Order: structure tokens, then C-alpha cells, then sequence
RNA sequence: AGCGAAUGAACUUUAAAUAUGUAAGAAGCCCUUGUUACUUAACUGAACGUGGGCAUUCGAAUGUAUCGACACUAGUGGGCCAUUUUUGGUAAGCAGAACUGGCGAUGCGGGAUGAACCGAA
């Protein structure tokens, strides 16, 4: 949340299913991976997200 | 805030609504993020990736004559004693007139 | 059927700002400056700030 | 014009790849607010230098306020003032408690005697006389003079102009 | 309202790191510029003749 | 030079040969080659006429014409995206690729130190 | 601006303001390969076919009370004044172009009054 601003969005039903479509949609306004009618593209954040993990710029463990 | 509040009106397959509710934000600005009175007023002031479309859904502020009145001499630039042009900050004065 | 003005009505205004409840509550518009001994101006400003 | 300030304005050219750190000029500018102490910093620069508002930014502006607006000063303020033939030189002299008392004073003045506008004024050099026996007018010495003390003749009193009537003759001794 | 919860913060936290900024610059000897202003609001006063 | 049946021209009208010039109205002007002759050429120019436009075929010879160079841009800024939308899609990392007008100017600092700032009068006097 | 850069409006590293022509993708680009009735020493050009990428930033901003093609149907085809630019002339008036604006089909507030002024439909 700190590294990618990540403002509080809405679980919906269920927990997970739809946290991470929401999640990418506020990554790729924030980064600017918007559309060309202004959509977030959802297949862009998510692979910026991606390129962030393999980057190491998201930390974790197990 | 107060224009948003007090004079603010949207576009909604054309047609002049008012932002009465936060609901019909979200059903013609919540496909960019903006489901939220207080979202369209963080997309205007701090001008975001989504001004262009913010901005063309506010309907023009019709605002009213300011009360008090414009300076005696109108129609001269502000730095030359009148009203016309750039004032910067002094936009607040005019809008608390007439608003 | 009748537009409503928030800043008049706090009833339409706790309609559309759920915020405005703890705006009040806490005094958020009335916060105060971080504590700090606020230090001098430098004596290099003041003969700038009166050279001629 | 109204209640003037006095502002400090410090303006550079923009900053450039072959010219960097510019020449950060400054001008002392008598404006009612900021906005056209801007505007008339960036006129006269344009008049003395090639630096013009596209090309230059405003570094800052910082109000100036008197040391001491509670002591009464006598000013000498050096103008130069655009007429219907030329350019001319005056050296005029006021009694106020400030700097910008200084200049209000001067723009009645000069519009009442002169029939002078404010872009037909340029304000060269405002001086503090430091010391008295540096004046050198005969109104402002003559209120500078030992122990003075005048009366107030034919006071008109203060009728209010909605009190039409009046019963009693009014007296112009107070 | 997690949101304008948010948002008043950073209006906040602007205001008084703008302030801060230009405080700093002055003690250290140098000038501040604030950023030039991203938002103009234009009202039309004069009717559309000649 | 060598002008073809449709392409950009610019028109120059040197004043070193009275023969074939037109009016100063199609004086500096841009149109389009239609019809190219022995020694002149055929010039289509938009003239404006109030609120409408009207196409004007006027003949300007070969001496006061020149190319424009506006597919100059325009053949320029679509090769230069297409060559970094290549590199990009290789990369994986997306890219700008449209052109945005000119920013406000962001805030910093200017130190006084070497700098001293100057008084200037109103007027100058040395 | 400089000529502590060169050279000398006709000087330029740079560069105004200000109006004013032309372009700013998918109906688009490039080149490869073949033909032609055109052209050239020659796919050197033009045309017809071939290939590719990007359709979830398709290549500046702002606005968008829809746009285009075809067919059919009425009324119109006068000018007067002003700003700016500009050509000529007089002792001074003045005459002619180009743009824009107003009035013409327009009510209201003001300038005591008013075709040409100011505000505002």
C-alpha cells in the first residue's frame, strides 16, 4: 500500500476475486497505464506489477 | 468546494443534472476512479490524469452578478485599476462575491 | 425535486461527505502548528530586505 | 493608489544550458498588491534589460514594512514625470510617518499640481532626511520650527447632513 | 470515507510543505519559487458585442 | 528542380521575373501542384471569402515556386514512434508515444551566494 | 542582445510581439517483389497487386445542441457608417482598395434629446 499509494478500494463479494481487479485499476491511474478512452488497462498494471516483483521492488518472504 | 456544492451540475447523456447524490457520479465518472463527491474535488483542484474528463462533465458554473459589485471602471485590466484579466489569488475574492 | 445546498443543510452534506462527521469532531479545521522554537530570521535578509 | 505597499521583487532571466546562475535583479516597486508589483517589475526590466516576462521567471517578492510607522519623518523623494513637452526632474519634500505615505502624498500631489497620471510618475530615489537642518523646503521647515503652536480658526462644527433644521446659530470657536 | 479521510490529509500536508520549504531557503541563505499554478478558473463578465 | 502532379509547393514570388507572376494575395502562400507545363505550373490555393473557402487553379511558373517541407514532420514523427513502440514492445516497458503541451514550470531553490542580487532605479543614470 | 562570437534592415550564435499560408494516421507508414498503355540510363517515378506492427495511450490541446452523399422546393441577389492596414492628393477638405465590426429582420438601460456612441440582447 505505502510504495504503491493504493487508496482504500472495495473488496466486494467474496475476499480476493475482485480486490485484485480493483487494486490494478488505481495502480494504472497512479503510474498512468490508462486506455485510450481513458479505461485503466487492467493487463498493463498487472504486468507493472508484476515487473515490480521481479524487479524487488515489492518485499516479502515466507 | 463551494462551486462544486453550492453551483455544480453534471453532464448525463447530455442533459443538466445536478450532483445531488454520489451515485450519479459513479455511474458517468466511475470507470475513472471517480466515484465520489469528494473525488471530483481532488481531480479539479490537484489536477489529476482524468481532468480532461472531469472537467467537460461539470456543466459551466453559472454563477450570479457579485454582490458588492466590480471596481468603478469595469472594463480595465486588473493591474490598471479594473477587472478584466489575470488576478491570481484575487479569484477567490470574486468568486465569494458572486458565487 | 428540490436541489439542496450541503453547506446549508448538514443532512445532504452527511449525505454526499460521510467525512464531515469527524471534520467536526476532531477540529480538523481548527489544527495548530507543530511545536518548535521558530528560529531567527538571518541578519542577511533584513539588509537585503532594506538595501536602498 | 489606495492603501500602496512597498514591495521587494527579485526577477532573473530564465536559466539556461549555455547561461547558467543568471543576473537576479531586484527593484524596490510601490504597488496596492502583488500582482501589479509583478507586472511593473517586469516593465521597467523590459525598459533598462533584454529580460522580459516569457524569458525570465519572478524569484520572489517580499513586502517591505517601515522600521517604525509611530515616529513622524520628513521625506525628500526624487521623481521624474513625463509632460506634454518632456521629462523633467523634481525634488519634492513630505512629513509622514512612513515610506508609503511618502508616495501617496506624492501622487496627490502631483495630480493635483501637476495634472500627472501614475504611468507618467517614476519614482527615482525616496530618502529618510536622517538628520534635520537637511531640509530644504520652506513649507516642511516651517513645520519643523521651534516650539511651534498654532490655533485652529473658524472651525466649522460637525452638523450631521440629515439634521436639516437647526434651532440655534452654530459658533466657530471649538 | 476511508478516501476524504485521505484526501483532507494531503491538503494538509501541502499547505505546510509549501510552508515549510520556503522557510528553510530562507534560513539557509537562498530563495524559494513556488510552483506556477496548474488550475485557472475563468468567468466570462463581458457581454459578446463588436 | 522537379515538381510532380501532386505534391506540397511553396510559393515564393521572386521579384527578378515580371513573366507568369501572380497577384500578391498568392505571394507567400502553400498549395498544391495540379497541372505542370513546359515552363509554368498549375497551383490549387485555398482563397477565404467571407465565411467559405474557395480553391483557386492559378499558374505560377518554375521560378517562383519551391517544396514544402511539411511531410517533413509529419514522415519524421511517424517513423520516430514506430521505431520505439518497436523497442518498447521488445522491452516490455511502455512508453509515451504522443507529444503534451508544455508543463508549468515546478518549484525549487536559487541560492544568493555569488549572486548578490542588484538594485535597479526606474530609470538609468550612469 | 552582442560585436570581452565572426563579418558588416541589407552584421549575425540566438531571437521577438503581432497578425498570416501549409501538415499533425489505420481512409496511416515504409521498403521487398512482380506488370503496364505513361516516363526514365534504370520499381528512377505513377498505378495495380504483395508484407508488418500496433485495435485494453491508434500517435498534441480545447470544444463537439451530429456529420456526409444524392434528389427536390421558396425567398435573396442593395448598401450606409466606423476601427486598423494601405495607394494617391490638397492650403485644408478628399478619393480608392483589403480585413473586421455595427445597422439592415432587433426590443431594453444609459449619453437631457438623436441612424452610426457606451452597456446588454
Amino acid at each position: 500500500m505505502q510504495v504503491y499509494d493504493i487508496p482504500p478500494l472495495l473488496k466486494d463479494p467474496s475476499q480476493g476475486g475482485d480486490a485484485t481487479m480493483d487494486f490494478l485499476v488505481q495502480v494504472a491511474r497512479k503510474r498512468g497505464r490508462l486506455g485510450r478512452g481513458g479505461v485503466p488497462n487492467i493487463q498493463a498494471a498487472a504486468m507493472t506489477v508484476v515487473t515490480d516483483w521481479r524487479d524487488g521492488r515489492i518485499q516479502g518472504w515466507t | 468546494r463551494e462551486l462544486i456544492y453550492k453551483r455544480g451540475y453534471g453532464k448525463v447523456n447530455g442533459q443538466r443534472i445536478p450532483l445531488t447524490d454520489n451515485a450519479i457520479i459513479e455511474e458517468n465518472l466511475g470507470k475513472y476512479g471517480i466515484i465520489c463527491i469528494e473525488d471530483l474535488i481532488h481531480e479539479i483542484f490537484t489536477v489529476g490524469p482524468n481532468f480532461k474528463q472531469a472537467a467537460n462533465f461539470l456543466w459551466p458554473f453559472k454563477l450570479s452578478n457579485p454582490n458588492g459589485g466590480f471596481r468603478p471602471r469595469k472594463f480595465k485590466h486588473f493591474i490598471e485599476g479594473g477587472d478584466l484579466g489575470n488576478r491570481e489569488e484575487h479569484i477567490n475574492a470574486l468568486i465569494r462575491a458572486m458565487n | 425535486v428540490q436541489k439542496k445546498n450541503p453547506l446549508r443543510n448538514k443532512q445532504i452534506m452527511l449525505r454526499l461527505n460521510p467525512y464531515a462527521s469527524t471534520f467536526a469532531k476532531e477540529k480538523l479545521g481548527e489544527v495548530k502548528a507543530e511545536e518548535g522554537k521558530p528560529p531567527k530570521v538571518p541578519a542577511s535578509f533584513k539588509e537585503l530586505l532594506h538595501e536602498a | 493608489m489606495g492603501r500602496l505597499q512597498e514591495y521587494q521583487v527579485i526577477g532573473r532571466h530564465l536559466p539556461t544550458e549555455a547561461n547558467p546562475n543568471p543576473a537576479l535583479y531586484r527593484m524596490r516597486i510601490f504597488a496596492p498588491n502583488e500582482v501589479v508589483a509583478k507586472s511593473r517589475f517586469w516593465y521597467f526590466l523590459r525598459g533598462l534589460k533584454k529580460v522580459k516576462k516569457a524569458t525570465g521567471e519572478i524569484v520572489s517578492v517580499n513586502v517591505i514594512s517601515e522600521k517604525h510607522p509611530l515616529k513622524v519623518k520628513n521625506f525628500g523623494i526624487w521623481l521624474r514625470y513625463d509632460s506634454r513637452s518632456g521629462t523633467h526632474n523634481m525634488y519634492k519634500e513630505y512629513r509622514e510617518t512612513s515610506r508609503v505615505a511618502a508616495v501617496e502624498a506624492m501622487y496627490a500631489d502631483m495630480a493635483a499640481r501637476h495634472r500627472a497620471r501614475f504611468r507618467s510618475i517614476h519614482i527615482l530615489k525616496v530618502v529618510e532626511l536622517e538628520k534635520t537642518e537637511d531640509v530644504k523646503r520652506p513649507y516642511i521647515k516651517q513645520l519643523v520650527a521651534k516650539n511651534l503652536s498654532f490655533p485652529l480658526p473658524h472651525r466649522v462644527p460637525k452638523i450631521s447632513t440629515k439634521k436639516i433644521f437647526s434651532a440655534k446659530r452654530p459658533s466657530t470657536f471649538s | 470515507f476511508k478516501r476524504a479521510e485521505k484526501y483532507v490529509k494531503e491538503y494538509r500536508e501541502q499547505e505546510r510543505e509549501k510552508i515549510r520549504l520556503a522557510r528553510i531557503a530562507k534560513q539557509q541563505g537562498s530563495f524559494h519559487i513556488p510552483a506556477e499554478a496548474k488550475l485557472v478558473f475563468v468567468i466570462r463578465i463581458k457581454g459578446i458585442n463588436k | 528542380r522537379t515538381y510532380r502532379v501532386g505534391d506540397i509547393v511553396d510559393i515564393k514570388v521572386n521579384g527578378a521575373v515580371q513573366k507568369g507572376m501572380p497577384h500578391k494575395f498568392y505571394h507567400g502562400k502553400t498549395g498544391v501542384v495540379y497541372n505542370v507545363t513546359k515552363s509554368a505550373v498549375g497551383v490549387i490555393v485555398y482563397k477565404r471569402v467571407k465565411h467559405r473557402y474557395i480553391e483557386k487553379r492559378i499558374n505560377v511558373r518554375i521560378e517562383h515556386v519551391k517544396p514544402s517541407r511539411s511531410r517533413e514532420d509529419f514522415l519524421r514523427r511517424v517513423k520516430e514512434n514506430a521505431e520505439l513502440k518497436k523497442k518498447a514492445k521488445a522491452e516490455g516497458v511502455p512508453v509515451q508515444l504522443k507529444r503534451q503541451p508544455a508543463m508549468p514550470r515546478e518549484a525549487h531553490t536559487v541560492s544568493i551566494a555569488d549572486n548578490k542580487p542588484v538594485t535597479l532605479a526606474p530609470v538609468a543614470y550612469e
